[PDB]
């Protein structure tokens, strides 16, 4: 069947792995174990149509930034994740989008701006600012919590819908 | 960049950080199972030697390999 290569990118600690494992295994990862790179494949039904998700969970650690080229070339949709309590991670979003352009010649690839950890009371990134950033990119903004599962399916499934509608 | 080993599993791959090549294959297996499956028995195989379980008490260095398959003991790669 049809397989979609989705890639989860963003700064250290924003919750890329927790989002991925919440989707794949319906489980919240409490501990922090830094990622180098991991992939997870799962069959899912989106809008009544079965497909295979191939999710690439990537390193926020800049030590591994050279990997970006490989996976940005073949990635078919991207979750650009920041944490709502981490303004630096929001600032970092642009760098991921720009690197995707270096290898795709464009940023014309399905992407979702993901503001994660929305279960936390303290927010340093304003919702209107995240909405405005997504608007400046022409992409959706979705608030998620890998802990409560809020918005998680919406974030990943929106990518698949955007690929299907090309 | 740290050293790391590539683990090929039933539903994807995991890059497993190692501090040095004196780490045991048992330690690598436990890390890969924890990450990929969370809380069935498993073996590791050298990428270039299918169907043979590596000695989990041996060191990564002794394997002369940096890619392994994680296989359920009741199954094949
Ligand atoms: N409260 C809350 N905590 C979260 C959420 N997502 C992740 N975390 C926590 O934040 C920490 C880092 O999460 P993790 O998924 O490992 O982040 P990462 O972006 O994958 N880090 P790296 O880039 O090094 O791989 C973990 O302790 C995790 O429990 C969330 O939505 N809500
Ligand atoms: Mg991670």
């Amino acid at each position: 069947m049809t397989e979609y290569k989705l890639v989860v990118v963003g700064a250290v600690g924003v919750g890329k792995s927790a989002l991925t494992i919440q989707l794949i295994q319906n489980h919240f990862v409490d501990e922090y174990d830094p990622t180098i790179e991991d992939s997870y494949r799962k069959q899912v039904v989106i809008d009544g149509e079965t497909c295979l998700l191939d999710i690439l969970d990537t390193a926020g650690q800049e030590e591994y930034s050279a990997m970006r080229d490989q996976y940005m070339r073949t990635g078919e949709g991207f979750l650009c994740v920041f944490a709502i309590n981490n303004t630096k991670s929001f600032e970092d979003i642009h760098q991921y989008r720009e690197q995707i352009k270096r290898v795709k010649d464009s940023d014309d690839v399905p992407m979702v701006l993901v503001g994660n950890k929305c279960d936390l009371a303290a927010r340093t990134v304003e919702s209107r600012q995240a909405q405005d950033l997504a608007r400046s990119y022409g992409i959706p903004y979705i608030e998620t919590s890998a802990k409560t599962r809020q918005g998680v399916e919406d974030a990943f499934y929106t990518l698949v819908r955007e690929i299907r509608q090309h | 960049e740290s050293l790391f080993v590539r683990i090929n599993a039933a539903h994807g791959f995991s890059l497993i950080q190692v501090d040095n090549t004196k780490v045991t294959m048992k330690e690598i297996l436990l890390k890969a199972v924890k990450r990929r499956k969370g809380s069935p028995q498993y073996r590791l195989e050298k990428q270039s030697e299918p169907n043979v379980a590596v000695d989990l008490d041996s060191t990564l260095e002794s394997q002369s390999a940096w890619e392994f398959c994680l296989v359920r003991e009741n199954s094949s790669r």
